[PDB]
């Protein structure tokens, strides 16, 4: 856990992550997108909880 | 009658039940993590990498490359106005 | 002539479109940036305190 | 970058594929006759 | 008269722009999307 701060200190992109990076580091997401596609359920409950719409409607 | 051993039993579970399923999860990605923008590939060419770089990037994010388009297509179209009417 | 005017008209359009809807998406899209960075690394700091 | 992942095409957009297919045939059909040329 | 120019060809268009889009770009904001809320949660 000293090594996880000492990473998060100065290897935290917030605003210059890559998808692809994050893909390629999880394949547990990617499996979640392909199953969910596959399925046709193309909701991902709770996703308006803590994103906003700014909904013209 | 005698005394059970709990204080060194944390070995076969880690302490904590909620936060335990979300340590692999946030403790898998920060060795994969950029330090500060590496890798940026902020400069490329391929006859339109320039164009993306200089407008389609997300610095400007203007209205100015839609109206170049529309100044272009009047200019294209110009030609085939003559030719047909 | 019967298209020329409208390309005349096409450039003060731009400019009204540039003066007054412009800026409000501007506004509008920054806003919910600033949204989106801050409650991202809102969670972020709640992730590391609780793993602190 | 750019993946291919693959939603349903047929599965369930069938009958909108079926029914332009149907229109193309008889535009097809009456473009010798519904054109009075 | 001029029909068997845009009618098919409009088609043949708009099958492959709903293919392109919904496996191509949908996917990149679904994506966003689940990256977002799982390093949210």
């Amino acid at each position: 856990l000293q090594s996880t701060l000492d990473n998060i200190q100065s290897a935290r992109p917030f605003d210059e992550l890559t998808v692809d990076d994050l893909t390629k580091i999880k394949p547990e997401i990617d499996a979640k997108v392909e199953e969910m596609v596959k399925k046709g359920k193309w909701d991902v409950p709770g996703y308006k909880d803590r994103f906003g719409n700014l909904n013209v409607m | 009658v005698s005394t059970l051993i709990p204080p060194k039993v944390v070995s076969s579970k880690n302490i904590g039940s909620a936060p335990n399923a979300k340590r692999i999860a946030n403790v898998v990605h920060f060795y994969k993590s950029l330090p500060q923008g590496p890798a940026p590939a902020i400069k490329a060419n391929t006859r339109l990498a320039r164009y993306k770089a200089k407008y389609f990037d997300g610095d400007n994010a203007s209205g100015k490359p839609l109206w170049h388009f529309a100044l272009g297509i009047i200019a294209f179209g110009y030609s085939m106005e003559y030719y047909f009417h | 002539n019967d298209e020329s005017i409208l390309l005349l008209t096409f450039l003060g359009f731009t400019g009204l479109v540039a003066k007054y809807l412009a800026p409000a998406y501007k506004d509008f899209a920054d806003a919910r940036m600033k949204k989106v960075s801050d409650v991202l690394n809102a969670s972020r700091n709640k992730h590391v305190e609780a793993v602190k | 970058m750019l993946k291919r992942f693959p939603t349903p095409i047929l599965k369930v957009y069938w009958p909108f594929f079926v029914a332009g297919a149907a229109v193309y045939y008889g535009m097809s059909k009456a473009a010798d006759l519904s054109s009075n040329t | 008269f001029y029909f068997m120019n845009q009618l098919t060809y409009g088609f043949l268009l708009m099958i492959t722009l709903l293919i392109l889009f919904s496996q191509f770009f949908l996917p990149m904001i679904l994506r966003l999307y689940v990256s977002r809320l799982f390093i949210s949660k």
